[PDB]
């Protein structure tokens, strides 16, 4: 796709990646942040969902792992599928536009940008937090994210356009851990979901009939005295099964971090405890501007309940607002998007000057 | 090595005491032409300082970016990052305020000596 130069926004998840060109108001390619190598022989290398299919030959990994590289051979992979498999451009004709976790460590940071230069020699790149992408994609400068996606969760005060980074609260508590818990409910309900294919499945029965309760025991209540609010869900194979309350005892352990035998704060009170972190004369702008963001703030409810648990915690006076726009799965895309195409980036970005002048420690300075 | 706004807009914003205003426009900071000042299109998002001279010598600025009930979200997404913008090439000085159509403060309502009007339509999304 490409204005004069076409700048390109890649948003590397924990288990997505979202990939696309500045100025569209949606990423192009989203795919399974998976890299697959041969259990034995042919070097070779397979990326996503094609990973997936030859899973029984192939060793299959994640590059990324609560939001944060651990293997940055795998990346690269990720990386090249993206711009030759995907996208279809030339790296080396295009400014990219990266994202990271809050708190991304400083080495990683260099080393996303050495890649960039060195390996794909990208003519310019630049790195955002994600969490401050959303925000700005919601149209504010100033406000708390609760960004949760596959593999990690964090709360993230942004104050005037910045993280405040002393606030920031991460939390190992994730689509991951909402699916592999639905397997295990599910299959003491009396059914067997045990197995990959089966995590698919029912990675499925979560994003499509799952939901936040309002009210946690009164719902369990109204399911243990009526039938009326189960679902039914076709297998592949024609089999149909009944989901009851498994529907809301799931992403319950957002809220409940017990139920996945974690002694953690629940995101609302994580929320909460960021905001006390940071000074009192701006938590009023943080609790009135709430923006959840990521798949897994994808549940039917949860905006409803975070206001709730927030209310509780809050002051009675103290004006809460959640923020949960539809689009919340590609915020932090379409953030990066908005950024990159605006007349003023130009000079924001990590030019090849820049880099070839003081190596990858130039983005300390200019990824602010 | 540094990163530094070269948009003429930025060059002109809070020189002196007064009032400037922008429109966003498919990714663009775009000055309003002052005999416009005061009517809105709800269909879009702006960008506005106000400059008040100080005792000081120096100049005070409040930033508000205004949205429109039927802005596009590149629209309200790049008055935003703009004002992060001015603020910065402002020093940090600048405060800064979120304005929606229908809530603005009473601060922002009162720029407007001949009273703010909104009028449907608008500039198409940058998109
Ligand atoms: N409709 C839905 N309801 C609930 N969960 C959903 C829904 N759609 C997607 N998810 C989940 O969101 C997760 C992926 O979201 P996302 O792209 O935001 O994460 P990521 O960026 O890959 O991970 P992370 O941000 O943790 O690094 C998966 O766990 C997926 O099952
Ligand atoms: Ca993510
Ligand atoms: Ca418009
Ligand atoms: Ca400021």
């Amino acid at each position: 796709d490409g204005e004069d130069v076409q700048a390109l926004v890649i948003d590397n998840g924990s288990g997505m990646c979202k990939a696309g060109f500045a100025g569209d108001d949606a990423p192009r390619a989203v795919f399974p942040s998976i890299v697959g190598r041969p259990r034995h022989t042919g070097k070779d290398s397979y990326v996503g969902d094609e990973a997936q299919s030859k899973r029984g030959i192939l060793t299959l990994k994640y590059p990324i792992e609560h939001g944060i590289v651990t293997n940055w051979d795998d990346m690269e992979k990720i990386w090249h599928h993206t711009f030759y498999n995907e996208l279809r451009v030339a790296p080396e004709e295009h400014p990219v536009l990266l994202t990271e976790a809050p708190l991304n460590p400083k080495a990683n940071r260099e080393k996303m940008t050495q890649i960039m230069f060195e390996t794909f020699n990208t003519p310019a790149m630049y790195v955002a937090i994600q969490a401050v992408l959303s925000l700005y994609a919601s149209g504010r400068t100033t406000g708390i994210v609760m960004d949760s996606g596959d593999g990690v969760s964090h709360t993230v005060p942004i104050y005037e356009g910045y993280a405040l980074p002393h606030a920031i609260l991460r939390l190992d508590l994730a689509g991951r851990d909402l699916t592999d818990y639905m397997m295990k409910i599910l299959t003491e309900r009396g059914y067997s979901f045990t197995t990959t294919a089966e995590r698919e499945i029912v990675r499925d029965i979560k994003e499509k009939l799952a939901y936040v309760a309002l009210d946690f025991e009164a719902e369990m209540k109204a399911y243990k005295e009526s039938s009326a609010l189960e679902k039914s869900y076709e297998l592949p194979d024609g089999q149909v099964i009944t989901i009851g309350n498994e529907r809301f005892r799931c992403p319950e352990a957002l809220f409940q971090p017990s139920f996945l035998g974690m002694e953690s704060a629940g995101i609302h009170e994580t929320t909460y405890n960021s905001i006390m972190k940071c000074d009192v004369d701006i938590r009023k702008d943080l609790y009135g501007n709430v923006v959840l963001s990521g798949g897994t703030t994808m549940f039917p409810g949860i905006a409803d309940r975070m206001n709730k648990e927030l209310t509780a915690l809050a002051p009675s006076t103290m004006k809460i607002k959640i923020i949960a726009p539809p689009e919340r799965k590609y915020s932090v895309w379409i953030g990066g998007s908005i950024l990159a195409s605006l007349s003023t980036f130009q000079q924001m970005w990590i030019s090849k000057h820049e880099y070839d002048e003081s190596g990858p420690s130039i983005v300390h300075r200019k990824c602010f | 090595m540094g990163s530094v706004v070269e948009h003429p807009e930025f060059l002109k914003a809070g020189k002196e005491p007064g009032l400037q205003i922008w429109r966003v426009e498919k990714f663009d900071l775009v000055p309003v032409p002052t005999c416009l000042y005061g009517d809105f299109f709800t269909g879009d998002a702006y960008v506005i300082l106000k400059t008040v001279q100080l005792r000081n010598g120096n100049l005070q600025y409040d930033l508000h970016y205004w949205l429109g009930n039927e802005c596009s979200q590149d629209e309200s997404g790049a008055a935003a990052i703009f004002t992060v913008q001015l603020d910065d090439y402002l020093n940090g000085r600048a405060v800064q305020h979120r304005e929606v159509q229908g809530f603005e403060s009473a601060t922002f309502l009162g720029y407007f000596k001949s009273g703010l009007k909104y009028k449907k339509g608008g500039v198409a999304s940058g998109f």
